[PDB]
């Protein structure tokens, strides 16, 4: 279907105690696909995912050449800011980045983007039209005007149709077969204590991906809206991904209750009802 | 009216005598400094940018070694040592990292007597 | 401009199996700045070695990591996640739920 | 491929 | 990351249409091309600039470009010349990617000599 390159970056000072961390990660589908990070032992460009490692050398020397020169504008940046804001140049501060486009399945562009961030609030960010900026408060109001000044937008956007697209579109080739990866879940339902006249059934769902999933809860067909518990879906640290919801019913009514999970993997939605 | 100052405007100097440019931006909008190499030819060629107070930086071109610093945010210098043949030096600013924007100074001619 | 404050949560790789080895995950999201110090404890302990993965944040500008230690769980034996970060006073640690 | 990031 | 200009000099009539020439060679995707001009003076001045993502050719006073892409071609053409446009014609292409920016490379030169009439 629809695709998408995008690269997140990051540019952290550590006042007097080295330089800025610069850290510049790239994504496929929301998938990390490669990774630059400045405070490993001579940074280097490493590929994330296996797919990857079949690319030249010479490319992964020109995305190294790349990400140390943005390192370099990025560590001149965080000062400019510092006196955008006028703020002491003892403390430590923050630049995000995240740039990209999303494609369609008919190859065109959906959507491309550009937003900066410094310290974690909304900076500057380039518009639907590729052509104008929107600027969030004074400061970026300066880089707005200046980026006028410069045809920034037009290079930006240059950048964004074509040379952003092509390599998403090489990626995908080479590594779409993994991105379709897909792990269905297992589920349990567990019964608990929960001392009174009611008790606490949890539905689990384990070792799935993608981390896409929906976990309901049913009384005779009927479905609960009510405090349901839940958790974020998180990360099993193998590859998977991990997700529950609970409820407590009134003692005995155990089996009146069913759960549900949906999950792209799973053949059909299975149901669940916790066996004694 | 004009964007940087570059001095000394020419220099007169007997092969070997090292030479101090010094140049001076009277514009905060174009940060970026750099500077270049004209030799007798009159072919231009880029020897540094410094963009931030602190930043130093050498290079060895055929007749001169040389030695540039970003002193402070309106000052950038150059140090011209054992040079052999004649070169003009031009101090350049830019907008941006980019560029795309660069104004020459005046230059600083350098002559071997 | 704001700082965020995190969102702790630890729990188990695979299902609790008491005296079988396992991993235990100490997933920390919702924060900023990035600048965060994350330790894992035994019954108050605090085990040297935890691997830590890397950092990466999510469209809302927050960051998240993973950290995790290879362990055994027992009846008595008591594990948190204990994390020191600008946005809390004191650092705010979470005790491992065998059920959650 | 990324991206020659100019100046804020 | 060679870009050549052939002319050594030019020698034409003012008010005339003179063409000069320049070969460039660059593996950025994108990338910008540019005239400059040095007067006796010893003074460089900036002319026009091109951008390699615009298939159409730029324009600027009387200075106008014949961007070819294919043909890695960038002329500068000069009409209505006059004896103030005699100069040294320089052609510099901005490309390498990094430590480039404000690294812009040169070409030899053209020194255009604009002939009166009387
Ligand atoms: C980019 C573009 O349109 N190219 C044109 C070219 O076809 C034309 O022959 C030349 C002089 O007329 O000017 C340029």
């Amino acid at each position: 279907g629809p695709h998408s390159l995008r690269y997140f970056v990051t540019a952290v000072s550590r006042p007097g105690l080295g330089e800025p961390r610069f850290i510049s990660v790239g994504y496929v589908d929301n998938t990390e696909f490669v990774r630059f990070d400045s405070d490993a032992e001579n940074p280097r460009y490493e590929p994330r995912a296996r797919w990857m490692e079949q690319e030249g050398p010479e490319y992964w020397e020109r995305e190294t050449q790349k990400a140390k020169g943005n390192e370099q504008s990025f560590r001149v940046d965080l000062r400019t800011l510092l006196g955008y804001y006028n703020q002491s140049k003892g403390g430590s501060h923050t630049i995000q980045v995240i740039s990209g486009c999303e494609v369609g399945s008919d190859g065109r562009l959906l959507r491309g983007y550009q937003q900066y961030a410094y310290d974690g609030c909304d900076y500057i960010a380039l518009n639907e039209d590729l052509k104008t900026w929107t600027a969030a408060d004074m400061a970026a109001l300066i880089t707005k005007h200046k980026w006028e000044q410069a045809g920034e937008a037009e290079r930006l956007r240059a950048y964004l149709e074509g040379t952003c697209v092509e390599w998403l579109r090489r990626y995908l080739k080479n590594g779409n077969a993994t991105l379709l990866r897909t792990d269905s879940p297992k589920a349990h339902v567990t019964h608990h204590s929960r001392p009174e006249d009611k008790v606490t059934l949890r539905c689990w769902a384990l070792g799935f991906y993608p981390a896409d999933i929906t976990l309901t809860w049913q009384l005779n067909g009927e479905e609960l809206i009510q405090d349901m518990e839940l958790v974020e879906t998180r990360p099993a640290g193998d590859g998977t991904f991990q997700k529950w919801a609970s409820v407590v019913v009134p003692l005995g009514k155990e089996q009146y209750y069913t759960c549900h999970v949906y999950h792209q993997g799973l053949p059909e939605p299975l149901t669940l009802r916790w066996e004694p | 009216v004009t964007l940087l100052e570059q001095n000394p405007r020419w220099r007169l100097v007997p092969r070997g005598q090292a030479v101090n440019l010094r140049c001076i931006l009277k514009n905060s909008q174009y940060p970026w400094m750099s500077w270049y190499q004209q030799d007798l030819q009159k072919q231009l060629q880029w020897l540094f940018t410094l963009r931030s107070p602190g930043d130093k930086e050498v290079k060895s071109l055929p007749g001169a070694d040389y030695l540039a610093t970003r002193v402070t945010d309106t000052e950038l210098r150059l140090q011209v040592a054992n040079m052999s043949q004649g070169r003009t030096l031009y101090c350049t600013c830019s907008a941006d990292r980019v560029g795309n924007t660069l104004y020459f100074g005046e230059g600083s001619r350098l002559i071997v007597v | 401009m704001i700082q965020k404050t995190p969102q702790i949560q630890v729990y188990s790789r695979h299902p609790p199996e008491n005296g079988k080895p396992n991993i235990l995950n100490c997933y920390v999201t919702q924060f900023h700045p990035p600048h965060i110090e994350i330790q894992m404890l035994k019954n108050g302990k605090k085990i040297p070695k935890v691997e830590m993965s890397d950092m990466s944040f999510s469209k809302d500008w927050s960051f998240y990591i993973l950290a995790h230690t290879e362990f055994t769980p027992t009846e008595t034996d008591t594990y948190a996640c204990r994390v020191k970060h600008d946005s809390m006073a004191e650092p705010k640690t979470v005790y491992w739920d065998r059920d959650m | 491929s990324q991206y020659y990031y100019n100046s804020l | 990351q060679k870009v050549t200009q052939t002319q050594t000099s030019i020698s034409v009539m003012e008010k005339t249409t003179v063409t000069m020439d320049c070969v460039y060679e660059t593996q950025d995707s994108s990338y910008f091309l540019f005239w400059y001009k040095q007067t006796a003076s010893g003074e460089i001045v900036f002319l026009i600039r091109q951008d390699s993502y615009k298939k159409e050719n730029a324009t600027v006073g009387h200075y106008s470009l014949n961007f070819q892409k294919p043909k890695s071609s960038i002329g500068l053409i000069i009409t209505a010349t006059q004896i103030e446009d005699s100069a040294v014609y320089f052609c510099a292409m901005r490309g390498d990617y990094g430590g480039s920016g404000n690294k812009l490379i040169f070409g030899t030169g053209t020194l255009l000599s604009v002939k009166p009439g009387s």
